């Protein structure tokens, strides 16, 4: 799980009243939002997200990704040509450039997609959330690395008290994982 | 089918393609296959080629012309070489990347293929009926005309969720037009629709409920509105790949689910994209990814040029026999896209290799209808535009079919079958929303 997301790409949200991107990371610290007992709020302007102005959001990130992985680019192996490319020969695993014989691999591969969204489905987990196994979003030296840490049982309560969001949240990302 | 991408498989259709059209060539020109030959390797002699059209690079340039195009050749043509085209010796052509073609020439020196000429790929042949067939169909609608209208989305504007429009319309199909078939081709929720982009959804407060999801905002937004098309109506939905109640967001797309979206069974039916059906006895082919919009041609000639752009389309659509010709597909920069999905291309191939009378392809530019090689194609332009202008929507009103009139085209043969010729018989309007 750790390993799993390494290279996953966080899930940025938007708030609906001002307009201030951050990434979301669960019921975890940060200087830019707060799960409070009535649900996700901006801390730029207190503005509280609605279901739907999460969800709308979730699904959108999910459909990005689900386009670029069918814009269908592929990479080559070899590291002294490394082109990416969308065109596919006839023999796909053969590299276009004359006489290459590296592999080629869809850049975005299906192991990838699957793990994005496995990522997206951990943060909206409760129990995962409440054993704190989420992918931090930020890492020491960011210098929006947050400045209040959250306490486990405010972590514990604030998850059950946000139990709904948390499932209706879930269930978007479900909605494609089955499908996947 | 779940979302896995295998590029050996990818790439067993992209080879199939240029095998399938090599036996087409063959039968119709009446050619033996060892007049075809390898056109990537030098020749003293003029060979048949038959290949797809490609870059001459693989990372390359936005726009390209007749002296930066290849041809890739099957895998057992020339064991998938691609190959450099000398097109100085054609003054007249339209190519597009993806295209299947079949040419005349010959590789002197080893580095280049010169076209001589271009065989033309045939037109697929047209659906016939039964003279018992169009009997019925006209007892069917007791003399009076076949009217179907089309509809394409998005269906509200960009700043708000108004359907008070889609509304006047519903009103106006009921109580006036009265066709006997609506198609609605998405998409309805639209996911890059910027304030679903933005995640900038208000409160509903006609709503009871709010919605928790985009697919309960198609619920509680699309559904009652919906079930207010007359019973009579039978109603067709095909979804967009920017549907976001569709959870199969690669074309080919899976229908929808009707049940899902609490449609009732009396009068909707979700069709996949693309489909292909029979209203009556007229063929349709409905594809809803914009290959108007999207089919950039390198052309020569002045008497290519002189031509309308939408008619040299309709015909590479109609030689290529699939309604998503394009390879690879366009992309839009990452936001949305033809969103292709190669291993499944075979479903978007015309249906029993047979022509529609009628193909509908929504898409961006501005409405159309027109006659090309026999086939009615109709684009009947967004339903409404983005600042919540009045869009459109076609009108499809079609002769009953009379065996009498001469209208209908006896084909020759022991068993005697009719070429419906919509054409003849099919008014097209396109008339403001
Ligand atoms: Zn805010
Ligand atoms: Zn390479």
């Amino acid at each position: 799980d750790v390993e799993r997301f390494k290279d996953t790409v966080t899930l940025e949200l938007s708030c609906p009243s001002c307009d201030k991107r951050f990434p979301f990371g669960g019921i975890v610290s940060s200087n830019y939002y707060r799960v409070s007992y009535n649900g996700l709020q901006c801390k730029h302007c207190e503005q509280l997200f609605t279901p739907l102005q999460l969800t709308s959001q979730i699904e959108h990130s999910i459909r990005a990704h689900i386009s670029l992985y069918y814009a269908g680019w592929l990479q080559c192996d070899d590291s002294t040509c490394g082109i990416v490319t969308r065109q596919v020969s006839v023999f796909g695993k053969r590299c276009l450039n004359d006489g290459c014989t590296g592999v080629m691999r869809y850049k975005y591969s299906d192991k990838q997609l699957y793990n994005q969204l496995l990522y997206f489905d951990s943060l909206f987990d409760c129990e995962k959330n409440k054993k704190q196994e989420l992918k931090p979003i930020y890492l020491p030296d960011d210098l929006d690395y947050p400045k209040e840490q959250l306490t486990e049982s405010s972590i514990k309560a604030l998850t059950e008290q946000n139990r709904e969001l948390m499932e209706t949240g879930r269930s978007v990302v479900q909605k494609y994982l089955n499908d996947c | 089918r779940t979302m896995r991408q295998n590029l050996q498989e990818a790439s067993d259709v992209l080879d199939d393609q240029i095998e399938s059209f090599t036996k087409i060539i063959q039968n119709h020109y009446k050619l033996s296959p060892n007049d075809f030959a390898d056109p990537t390797i030098q020749s003293q002699s003029e060979i048949y080629a038959v290949g797809r059209i490609v870059p001459d690079s693989p990372t390359y340039d936005k726009f390209l012309n007749p002296e930066s195009l290849s041809l890739e050749t099957s895998r057992m043509g020339g064991v998938g070489r691609r190959v450099r085209l000398d097109l100085s010796q054609v003054n007249e052509l339209s190519f597009f990347l993806g295209q299947i073609v079949a040419f005349k020439g010959k590789n002197a020196n080893g580095d280049y293929f010169t076209v001589n000429s271009i065989l033309p790929l045939p037109y697929p042949n047209s659906p016939v009926s039964t003279s018992q067939e169009l009997q019925e169909f006209q007892a069917n609608l007791e003399g009076s005309s076949l009217k179907v209208i089309v509809t394409c989305g998005p269906y509200f504007a960009n700043d708000n969720f108004s359907l008070e429009l889609l509304q006047e319309f519903i009103d106006s199909i009921n109580n006036e037009v009265k066709p006997h078939v609506l198609i609605m081709f998405g998409p309805f929720i639209d996911i890059t629709h910027p304030l679903i982009a933005s995640g900038k959804l208000p409160n509903f407060p006609q709503f009871k409920t709010q919605p928790k999801t985009l697919d309960e905002l198609f619920l509680k937004l699309f559904t009652p509105i919906l079930k207010t098309i007359s019973p009579h109506i039978q109603t067709v939905l095909i979804p967009s790949t920017k549907d976001a109640i569709s959870n199969h967001a690669a074309y080919p797309q899976a229908s929808l689910i009707r049940k899902a979206l609490q449609l009732p069974k009396r009068n909707f039916k979700c069709m996949a994209n693309p489909s292909s059906f029979q209203i009556n006895e007229i063929y349709f082919g409905c594809s809803n990814v914009d290959t108007f919009k999207d089919l950039k041609e390198v052309i020569k000639g002045g008497t290519t040029s002189s031509r309308y752009r939408l008619d040299r389309v309709s015909e590479h659509i109609l030689q290529q026999r699939r309604y998503y010709p394009i390879f690879p597909g366009s992309i839009r920069t990452h936001i949305s896209g033809a969103d292709l999905d190669v291993s499944y291309l075979g479903l978007t191939e015309f249906v029993g290799g047979f022509s529609p009378d009628i193909m509908i392809i929504p898409s961006e530019l501005q409405h159309f209808a027109r006659v090309v090689q026999n086939v009615v194609v109709i684009n009947p332009g967004r339903f409404i535009r983005a600042t919540g202008n009045r869009g459109s929507y076609a009108q499809i009103t079609v002769q009953c079919p009379d065996l009498e009139d001469g209208k209908l085209t006896l084909v020759e043969g022991e068993e005697p079958v009719y070429l419906h010729n919509v054409w003849k018989r099919a008014r097209v309007d396109l008339i403001a929303s």
